[PDB]
């Protein structure tokens, strides 16, 4: 039917500042499949940012991997926009450094 | 490459034969077992090695034994002497190998 | 592999 | 040691807009390998592996052809089932396939897959016998009928039972580096406070393959399974997988709690306390 | 009920041509392999070449990998194996078979002898 998106957002390796990480929005769960995420660096999109093949778990639930190259950094704040169907408005979720 | 041993095995009417195939890079689900009486065109007789095609009598029967195909034939009867063939393919390399043949004698 | 071209449709 | 190849396939109509979009990807084990993508202007069956570049021209020609007649036919069963179902020819609907082969640590076969769903409910599925199908609803009962006068069960046996088996453990040796390695949880275990009286603890999982883990919060011996955030095994990008469990123990009795991760990449259980 | 007809071999000469015909009769043509196999004078059954009706999948023996070459009509249920510079170990009794979803040849023909005489 329609099931919202799961987001989170985390680094590839655990995140230490200066040292190049990958910053992913592994949103999963949702259907239907047109969904638009966005990776945003204090509040400003990234254009740059690569995204993995829509597959989908057990239960035809898609899922997808949005990855950027970012470098951490105390100043600097992370995050992910997600819009789909079943959101009304676009969900943003802070990227904590401890999830 | 595979191999079909033995090359002759004779045997009375209700004995016990074993004809064992070494298909070593093979699926279970491609190999099947023929019986060619001479000058006649082969007929089927287990498929996926284990499975009797319709029609075929119930004294034949297939296994596996890890990499090691085996044709027994429980309680041999007077039409059961042929020459006996087992198929495998690679659906990889796209190719039927038939074995070298067992003939079966009296 | 993917499956090859036989089926019917659904 | 058992491994599997799976082939997940999304046909999405969009009227009004050009034809279905249709993506197709191959997994062996948790690896995807290929790609097709009915947008991407190579309308080709792409690689995503190291291991998989290595096959001839011969295997990506037949692959993506075989991949393009099953997206011409998805997009044929998305206009039978809308008329199936009666639905209006201006709304968007989602065909999902899924299929593939369970293949042991011998090297033998396990058990065949073949599982369809429209608009993400269950439509049609292959029983574990891979000659019976399995209707989902009133609307799946004529595909039920046209698959067993045509004898689809019987044709796409030789598939799942023969071809996925022998193509299988092609994979597993030609990359036998990537997809036959398991790499133990990088497991720790971190306080977060969040109150003077109470407080959580997060137990790591990073860098794990296959993404098949079990973190589990036991407080003395009973596991809890209760207050307790397990969210689902995420992929780092980079072909390992990440996972953490949390719970809101009180304060002052951090010292009770235990975490224990059971990887197939593991000697034995862990036994992760704080401290 | 299925029946499966060769014709078209005789004798030829080395580096020459046949065209053996099999024309199946039963079956939907378009939903089952057609495979050449021959026996060769008092040696074993070989597997010679194949054909997919539909999808126009082919496969050879690495024997007679260039020098045959199998085509299929598919309106017509029959399906040919053209053989080209024949050499004196072509010479077998070519049987047309029937890949029958099993993954085994169920139905045989009856044989062609093809002899190739210098
Ligand atoms: C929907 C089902 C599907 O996708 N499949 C189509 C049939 N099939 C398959 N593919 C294939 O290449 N061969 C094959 C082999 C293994 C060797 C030589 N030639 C062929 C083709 C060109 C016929 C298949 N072969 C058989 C088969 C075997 O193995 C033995 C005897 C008779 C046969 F017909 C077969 F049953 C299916 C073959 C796969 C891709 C499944």
């Amino acid at each position: 039917i329609q099931r919202t998106p799961k987001i989170q957002v985390y680094s590839r390796h655990p995140a230490e500042n200066g040292k190049s990480n990958f910053l992913n929005c592994y949103v999963s769960g949702f259907h239907p499949s047109d969904i638009e995420v966005d990776l945003l660096k204090n509040g400003e999109r990234i254009e740059k940012v690569e995204h993995s093949d829509l597959s989908f778990s057990k239960d035809w639930s898609f899922y997808l991997l949005y990855y950027t190259e970012f470098t951490p950094t105390e100043k600097d704040e992370y995050a992910c926009r997600v819009n789909h169907v079943t959101l009304s408005q676009p969900k943003i979720v802070k990227w904590d450094r401890d999830m | 490459q595979m191999t079909q041993s033995p090359s002759s095995l004779s045997a009375s009417v209700g004995d016990r034969v074993t004809i064992t195939c070494r298909a070593s890079q093979s699926v279970s689900s491609a190999v099947a077992w023929y019986q060619q009486k001479p000058g006649k065109a082969p007929k089927l007789l287990i498929y996926s090695a284990s499975s009797l095609y319709s029609g075929v009598p119930s004294r034949f029967s297939g296994s596996r034994s890890g990499t090691d195909f085996t044709l027994t034939i429980s309680s041999l009867q007077p039409e059961d002497f042929a020459t006996y063939y087992c198929q495998q393919a690679s659906y990889v390399r796209k190719t039927i190998t038939f074995g070298q043949g067992t003939k079966v004698e009296i | 592999v993917v499956v090859g071209a036989c089926g019917v449709g659904k | 040691g058992s491994h599997s190849m799976r082939y997940f396939f999304t046909s999405v109509s969009r009227p009004g807009r050009g034809e279905p979009r249709f993506i197709a990807v191959g997994y062996v084990d948790d690896t995807q390998f290929v790609r097709f993508d009915s947008d991407a202007a190579s309308q080709r069956m792409e690689p995503r592996a190291p291991w998989i570049e290595q096959e001839g021209p011969e295997y990506w020609d037949q692959e993506t052809r075989n991949v393009k007649a099953q997206s011409q036919t998805d997009r044929v069963d998305l206009g039978t089932l809308r008329g199936y179902y009666n639905q209006s020819e201006a709304g968007s609907h989602t065909i999902q396939i899924m299929y593939g082969c369970d293949v042991g640590s011998d090297g033998r076969f396990l058990r065949g897959y073949r599982q369809d769903a429209y608009d993400g409910k269950d439509y049609i599925a292959l029983n574990e016998d891979l000659r019976s199908w399995t209707a989902a609803d009133m609307a799946a009962q004529i595909t039920k009928r046209k698959w067993e006068a045509a004898h689809e069960a019987e044709q796409l046996r030789a598939y799942l039972d023969g071809t996925c088996v022998e193509w299988l453990r092609r994979y597993l040796e030609n990359g036998k580096e990537t997809l036959q390695r398991t790499d133990p949880p990088k497991t720790h275990m971190t306080h977060h406070p969040i109150s003077d009286h109470e407080a959580t603890l997060r137990c790591w999982a990073l860098g794990f393959y296959p993404a098949e883990i079990t973190l589990t919060w036991q407080r003395d011996g009973e596991d809890q399974t209760q207050d307790t955030e397990l969210v689902e095994t995420r992929p780092a990008g980079d072909g390992t997988f990440q996972k953490w469990a949390a719970v809101v123990v009180p304060s002052g009795e951090e010292q009770r709690y235990t975490c224990h991760v059971q990887h197939e990449g593991l000697p034995k259980p862990l036994t992760l306390r704080w401290e | 009920e299925v029946q499966l007809v060769e014709s078209g071999g005789g004798l030829v000469q080395p580096g020459g041509s046949l065209r053996l015909s099999c024309a199946a009769s039963g079956f939907t043509f378009s939903d089952y392999s057609i495979h050449w196999v021959r026996q060769a004078p008092g040696k074993g059954l070989e597997w010679v070449a194949s054909i997919s009706s539909s999808s126009g999948s082919t496969s050879y023996a690495d024997s007679v990998k260039g020098r045959f070459t199998i085509s299929a009509d598919t309106s017509k249920n029959t399906a040919y194996l053209q053989m080209n510079s024949l050499r004196a170990e072509d010479t077998a009794v070519y049987y047309c078979a029937r890949g029958g979803w099993i993954a085994a040849m169920d139905y045989w023909g009856q044989g062609t002898l093809v002899t190739v005489f210098n």
